[PDB]
């Protein structure tokens, strides 16, 4: 349970990750 | 996604440097069967390697700085041969000034083909208090002299406009300056390169002992 | 001021920009060596040992490779105490440094000295 | 100390004077000069140690040399060592020649590969090493130009147009014993260094 | 007048812009103003081309002195006699700071109605008074323009910017009618009450927010990082040595609240100024380095002198770096 | 500046960007020698 | 060292963390306390946290270490 | 059980929004040496209150540098 | 433990790409660890908020005018 808590909190982070890499990837736009 | 792209033409580039070597390495016998090859791979290499070198001329080997420019009329008498000459210079108003010379056959042609070119022989000068020069200097090219006294803050930049248009955007706010001799535009640049790369700042004039206070 | 003392400065200038390190100066002079004193403790060189004190003459400076101009002077002019305020705005680098080096009759001081001890007397060199 | 009784066995420190440099000269003996050995070790502890640590990096090298005296000496090395391709040390056989590293990323298209080789390889090299007596001038001018360090080795001959645009100079000198085991110092480097 | 924005590449506030004014505004703005301003690089003197453009902006915004003029008064260059006679000017600059429009209707004012100062009328037109100085309109003044500044803080402050950043993009011609309806709202000294304890508190929720934007825009976030440094390293800690403490070695909803927590720690100390705005309207930047008014009847003694950088100008900070060289 | 401080200062003042030599270039000066005069003494 | 390995690991990662953390801490506050004025703020703030200015630290805690178990050593065998 | 005043003190920073405003005000006071308030005439009709009734203590440091 | 060893593996993913990815922290730590210690006021006060002014501009100028644009 732990080690899919940990691997859960790779996920989480590298998606916020990707998700803020993308939003300035789109604001670099204006 | 700079490093995947100059990782990828390396891609390309290492596939070019393995086959090519092999047919090299690959001299003794019949001639054509491997020349067709060699052609055309060494041809696919050209395509790809000098995009790297390309890459610098819009969107990086460009940065977000300001651009001025100067241009004239040059000849060639093969029989009325007329180009083009220009001038540009960068700078980013914290003082990073550089400039490039480079010439075309039609103006904006020019402007362009410098364009991508000043952002290069970058030379990094040092604006005392974010408004002013660190002292009074002198400095002279071939036959354009140059002087810089500072002002307190109030003043404002009083120099012409070959020089104002580099005292300004390079963070400048209150030097006076006189330029005297040759009224030329291209040494005028190159002069004031070679006047503010010239002043040494407390910083640098402890090169000895002393640290030299500011008189509060 | 004599020309034996521009020689003697002009001398150290060009060794200098030469790149040499230690040169020699036949005719030696007090208000010479007073000077390379000065600019010694100024910090513009490293050691500027006499040799005869009297009836020969011979200087030994060994230098540093700091900047040193240090044209001197010639043709005499006063200074008081209150004028070098405006005077030593004539050096090359108008505001920043440089010791307009002033004689006075309580011994060769430069500009800091001077303007402290509120004594006047003559110019007599540069500082840059 | 013991290194030095070996620098001079090994016939360096003395070289006829040809000079621009005498920071270096111990003294003279009408027909060589002698240079500071210490000096020389010096050097050589400076940019081998500077070598060594731009390895903690890998950065391309891309060592240089016309005179094939030391061809084998040298070859030795920059193949499975330092740069590792033997392919490009064939480059270096017969390479410093066309338009150069400053324009490298030429078309050099046209082979007609009769008798030839015409290599032309290209990436940033962020130091450079070379040991040859002038028809190298290119590299030299070049890397001055585009901000390249270089180590290289000078002689009393060298002009001051390169004597002080080049950082690290080996004042290595050969001289009587010509061309001799040196290279095997950079090659205790490098190797046995990348941990 | 219009022409002159026109001839700016732009607006200087002309008011009331009419149907086809709205139409060749929109078409200069855009098209001129972008060309010209957008991507050029013209050896055109651009630096003289920006001194024409405000030098030639700063005399309408005060009326219509020549301010090279004023410039070459002084052997100086400029900043001067601008921090002078915005010191004062005395119609121009205070009355229009306060409640007014600076042009001739804040002038001959001064001409023929009174503002005595310390009860003391002085007409002149171009006084300078700092450091102690009573402004009183006339009672017969007053007595008008209490009404009038009270429709202006609410009917050119409450009801303009009320009907803009609202009701807006689709069509204007609308905004029209709301005006109207606003309006016979606004006609009522009771609906005043209302509309200050109305729903206002949510577009004010809002604009504390966009204001947040518009911090965050440089760094707010990274000192509020420095400022929680631990913090962050501390729900790091909860997480990582708890997983390392009570498995791998209540758990689950340990990680559940450590998870959540930690991921939004980063979000919010890490979320890099989404902008994206549609416009932006303007603030009205009351002058507190001069003294308020007793806003009742006008008594608006002055306290101190004016800085640079606190001052309306409709001009960004470049071109008046060229002009005020100034930090 | 020379070839060992133009460019610190060009980094630092942030010109270009940092090259892949510089850690190891500090880190190993060049072989600097105290700067004598000429008289390459005859040695015997 | 089987399911003991994880324990030293997260007893090095505490320490750790809060060892380096302590050192600029202490680097900074000595920094403000004297000038750290203007940007020599900047200048020894970074060089705390890039060069070491926390190995002098972790050397500290070391001494302490040593010292208060030699004190709990002798007092427990003064028992 | 510090798991569970963990996750409370880590729902007490999850929850400061707030911080990111006073850190606001506090940059704001950074920039012009100045602070970030308009006294909202409460306050100034307040000091005149507290002043007139108090002209013996009531400063004009007192007061000043209570409103600042 | 070698499941603890894959959770480690996690551990180090997550430290890297919480580094290289977002980090927003290389002066702004100095910057607001002033900023916190300017808690109070004193005759350190003007003098803490004028190096709070003289140390921003480096930030944002580097910043805005460094890289990565």
């Amino acid at each position: 349970a732990a080690a899919a808590a940990a691997a859960a909190a790779a996920a989480a982070a590298a998606a916020a990750a990707a998700a803020a890499a993308a939003a300035a990837a789109a604001a670099a736009a204006a | 996604e700079r490093d995947d792209i100059l990782l990828e033409k390396l891609n390309a580039i290492d596939k070019k440097l393995e086959i090519k070597l092999s047919e090299l390495d690959h001299t003794f016998g019949k001639k054509g069967k491997r020349l067709e090859e060699e052609i055309r791979e060494l041809a696919e290499d050209r395509n790809a390697l000098t995009e790297k070198k390309r890459q610098p001329l819009y969107r990086k080997g460009y940065d977000v700085h300001v651009i001025d420019v100067k241009k004239v009329c040059k000849v060639t008498k093969g029989g009325r041969v007329e180009r083009y000459t220009a001038l540009m210079v960068c700078g980013n108003y914290e003082g990073i000034i550089g400039y490039a010379k480079a010439k075309a056959e039609t103006g904006q042609s020019a402007m362009q083909k410098a364009y991508e070119k000043c952002f290069q022989n970058l030379h990094y000068v040092e604006r005392h208090e974010e408004h002013t020069i660190a002292h009074a200097i002198q400095t002279s090219y071939k036959k354009t002299k140059l002087y810089l006294w500072p002002a307190p803050t109030t003043t404002g930049m009083k120099a012409g406009r070959v020089v104002k248009t580099i005292l300004l955007l390079a963070g400048f706010k209150n030097i006076k300056s006189k330029v005297i001799g040759s009224r030329n535009s291209y040494n005028t640049v190159k002069a004031v390169l070679k006047a503010l790369n010239a002043v040494e700042t407390p910083k640098d004039v402890q090169e000895k002992f002393g640290r030299t206070v500011v008189e509060k | 001021g004599r020309r034996i003392l521009n020689d003697a400065l002009r001398t150290i200038v060009n060794a200098e920009r030469r790149g040499k390190a230690s040169v020699e100066l036949k005719p030696i002079s007090t208000v010479m060596s007073s000077f390379l004193r000065i600019m010694k403790e100024k910090g513009y060189i490293k050691n500027f040992q006499v040799y005869d004190p009297h009836r020969v003459g011979r200087i030994t400076v060994d230098l540093q490779g700091r900047v040193n101009d240090c044209k001197a002077l010639t043709y005499r002019q006063d200074v008081r105490a209150k004028e070098i305020e405006k005077y030593t705005e004539r050096t090359l680098p108008t505001r920043q440094w440089g010791y307009v080096v002033i004689t006075t009759p309580d011994g060769i001081l430069d500009h800091e000295e001077a303007i402290k001890r509120n004594v006047g007397g003559q110019v007599l060199g540069f500082f840059y | 100390v013991i290194q030095k009784l070996l620098n001079t066995g090994a016939h360096l420190g003395r070289r006829a004077a040809e000079h621009h440099f005498k920071q270096y000269a111990y003294g003279t003996r009408n027909g060589m000069t002698i240079i500071d050995s210490d000096k020389t070790l010096i050097c050589l502890r400076s940019a081998a140690h500077f070598v060594a640590n731009l390895a903690h990096m890998r950065g391309n090298i891309f060592f240089v040399n016309t005179n094939p005296l030391f061809d084998e000496i040298i070859e030795l090395t920059s193949r499975r060592i330092q740069g590792d391709s033997y392919n490009h040390n064939r480059a270096m056989n017969l390479w410093k020649m066309g338009g150069f590293l400053t324009n490298s990323y030429s078309p050099k298209k046209f082979r007609s590969r009769h008798k030839k080789l015409c290599f032309g390889p290209t990436t940033m090299p962020d130091c450079v090493v070379v040991f040859d007596s002038e028809r190298k001038s290119s590299v030299i001018l070049e890397a001055s130009k585009l901000q390249i360090p270089v180590v290289a080795i000078v002689d009393p001959n060298v002009p001051l147009e390169f004597f002080e645009k080049i950082t690290y100079p080996v004042p290595a000198r050969d001289s009587v014993k010509f061309v001799y085991l040196f290279c095997n110092v950079i090659t205790k480097c490098f190797v046995a260094e990348q941990m | 007048r219009f022409q002159t924005c026109r001839l700016l590449s732009g607006n200087v506030w002309n008011r009331e812009l009419t149907i086809i004014q709205r139409r060749i505004l929109r078409r200069l703005r855009n098209r001129k103003r972008s060309i010209k301003k957008r991507k050029i690089y013209p050896k055109k003197y651009l630096t003289s081309y920006i001194q024409l453009q405000t030098t030639r902006k700063l005399p309408f915004f005060y009326g219509d002195l020549p301010i090279t003029e004023m410039h070459r008064g002084t052997k100086r260059t400029s900043y001067i006699p601008f921090l002078l006679n915005l010191e004062t000017r005395f119609d121009v600059i205070p009355l229009r700071l306060y409640f007014l429009e600076t042009i001739p209707q804040a002038r001959q004012l001064i001409s023929h109605r009174r503002v005595c100062v310390n009860k003391g009328m002085v007409s002149i037109t171009h006084f300078k008074l700092s450091h102690g100085d009573i402004i009183s309109f006339q009672e017969n003044n007053a007595i008008i323009r209490g009404e009038e500044i009270r429709r202006s803080f609410y009917k050119e402050i409450l009801v303009e910017k009320i009907i803009g950043k609202l009701l807006h993009q689709p069509l204007r011609m609308w905004r029209r009618s709301k005006t109207e309806w606003f309006h016979l709202l606004k006609t009522k000294r009771g609906c005043r009450l209302l509309l200050k304890s109305r729903f206002l508190q949510q577009l004010r929720s809002s604009m504390q927010e966009e204001d947040l934007e518009r911090t965050k825009k440089f760094g707010s976030e990274k000192v509020c990082l420095g400022s929680s440094f631990a913090e962050h390293k501390r729900m790091k800690r909860n997480l990582l040595k708890s997983l390392f403490l009570s498995k791998r070695r209540i758990s689950p909803i340990v990680y559940n609240s450590s998870l959540s927590l930690y991921s939004n720690s980063t979000y919010c100390f890490a979320s890099p100024h989404k902008l994206t705005m549609k416009r932006r309207i303007k603030r009205i930047e009351l002058p507190t380095h001069y003294l308020e008014v007793n806003y009742r009847t006008p008594k608006a003694v002055v306290f101190y002198g004016p800085n640079i950088g606190h001052i309306p100008h409709d001009i960004r900070l470049k071109d008046l770096n060229l002009l005020l060289w100034s930090r | 500046g020379d070839l060992l401080s133009k460019t610190r200062r060009l980094v630092g003042g942030l010109a270009t960007r940092e090259p892949v030599w510089l850690k190891a270039m500090e880190a190993s000066p060049p072989p600097v020698f105290p700067r004598s005069n000429g008289k390459i003494q005859k040695i015997v | 060292a089987a399911a003991a390995a994880a324990a030293a690991a997260a007893a090095a990662a505490a320490a750790a963390a809060a060892a380096a953390a302590a050192a600029a801490a202490a680097a900074a506050a000595a920094a403000a306390a004297a000038a750290a004025a203007a940007a020599a703020a900047a200048a020894a703030a970074a060089a705390a946290a890039a060069a070491a200015a926390a190995a002098a630290a972790a050397a500290a805690a070391a001494a302490a270490a040593a010292a208060a178990a030699a004190a709990a050593a002798a007092a427990a065998a003064a028992a | 059980i510090e798991q569970d005043n963990r996750q409370g003190r880590a729902f007490v920073d999850g929850i400061k929004q707030r911080m990111m405003e006073i850190s606001v005000l506090l940059k704001q006071v950074k920039e012009p040496g100045a602070r970030g308030s308009y006294l909202k005439d409460s306050e100034k009709t307040e000091m005149y209150r507290l002043h007139k009734e108090n002209p013996e203590v009531y400063t004009i440091e007192r007061l000043a540098k209570d409103y600042r």
